[PDB]
């Protein structure tokens, strides 16, 4: 299971 | 040693096509089991091994859905860092991500990691404490400040300590017959003519897994590391690995030399010879 | 801006026998940026091959495997040609059943 979408850079 | 689940993202801005290509691959130990490429219309998170196929439609739907949003975030990412570095929009750039979890002997998270790189150099990384960030340079600090303010850390920590180790355990069991059974190297020592005539001994280690292995040469115990040729461990194409080591020897004293092989698939170190 | 040249290894999956179905691998690694051209050649002419999904090592350098079916004999020559921004001219490595 990939990690959920991260925060904006 | 310990098992691990790892994901590798590679985003590349295409200043010629106007967007970015996003490629993501998944690994359990030395085994790729999933992949995603947005280069093709209607891209999906696809299986790479038999054991990952027993997953339901929902699993793929939600991985695809996840990596899709992620590809987009990396596209914006390339554009953002482009600004941070004051870079023209004329060249192409790469944003890489590397994260995963190492399962300890207990079956718990032993090691969690998440690192990013811009154009092949460290950009930002999550620390071993999974609580703070290390920024490589000034630009990276702009993200570090944004991520601290957003409390981005606790979300990476929770995934690493939770879903990541749980998935990994679930995978290790699903692919038990391959991921947990060791595949010892098949070995043999060949003999070939060489310069000045000229005989070279070559020790082959074939079709082994995992990747980690040790090939050494010994004449009477004295290590022969200095004047021996060792090649990088390479994939066989079927999921296993290859590697050899070679050294010139006097024609007539070949059996004086022994090849020493060590691998977690072998109960004990292997002693090899030209025979 | 630091570009890294590719390393190349041409080899077969199994020890080559003349007339035996095998697999020809070209392992390119340690390069950056990712853009690269990898061709497997048969007698200098390009073979139809497939290429692994881009991935990279702990040091961020990319690696790729290009591979295809081939049947070695005592006559046919094989090699791998690689083009990269770090290379003035294409890097060709001949295949050798011994290395």
């Amino acid at each position: 299971n990939s990690d959920t979408v991260g925060w904006s850079w | 040693g310990p098992h691990s689940l790892s994901y590798f993202y590679t985003a590349v801005s295409r200043p010629d096509r106007g967007d970015s290509r996003f490629i993501a691959v998944g690994y359990v130990d030395d085994t790729q089991f999933v992949r995603f490429d947005n280069y093709a219309p209607n891209p999906r998170m696809e299986p790479r091994v038999p054991w990952i196929q027993q997953e339901g439609q929902e699993y793929w739907d939600r991985e695809t859905r996840n990596v899709k949003e992620t590809a987009q975030t990396y596209g914006v990412g390339l554009n953002t860092l482009r600004g941070y570095y004051n870079q023209s929009e004329a060249g192409s750039h790469t944003l890489q991500s590397m994260y995963g979890c190492y399962l300890g002997p207990d079956g718990l998270l032993l090691h969690g990691y998440r690192q990013d790189a811009y154009d092949g150099a460290d950009y930002i990384a999550l620390n071993e404490d999974l609580r703070s960030w290390t920024a490589a340079d000034m630009a990276a600090q702009i993200t570090k400040r944004k991520w601290e303010a957003a409390d981005e850390a606790e979300r990476r920590r929770s995934y690493l300590q939770g879903l990541c180790v749980e998935s990994l355990r679930r995978y290790l069991e699903m692919g038990k017959d391959t991921l947990q059974r060791a595949e010892p190297p098949k070995t043999h020592v060949t003999r070939h003519p060489s310069s000045d005539l000229g005989v070279t001994l070559r020790c082959w280690a074939l079709g082994f897994y995992p990747k980690e292995i040790s090939l050494t040469w010994q004449r009477e115990g004295q290590d022969q590391s200095q004047d021996m040729e060792l090649v990088e461990t390479r994939p066989s194409g079927d999921g296993t690995f290859q590697k050899w080591a070679a050294l010139v020897v006097p024609p007539g004293e070949e059996q004086s030399y022994t090849c020493h092989v060590q691998h977690e698939g072998l109960q004990e170190p292997l002693t090899l010879r030209w025979d | 801006f630091v570009a890294r040249p590719p390393k190349v290894q041409v080899y077969s999956r199994h020890p080559a026998e003349n007339g035996k179905p095998n697999y020809l691998n070209c392992y390119v690694s340690g390069f950056h940026p990712p853009q690269i051209e990898i061709d497997l050649l048969k007698n200098g002419e390009k073979m139809n091959a497939e290429q692994s999904d881009l991935s990279f090592s702990k040091d961020w350098s990319f690696y790729l495997l290009v591979h295809t079916e081939f049947t070695p004999n005592a006559v046919d020559q094989y090699s791998c040609r690689v083009k990269h921004v770090t290379l003035d001219k294409p890097k060709i490595v001949k295949w050798d059943r011994d290395h």
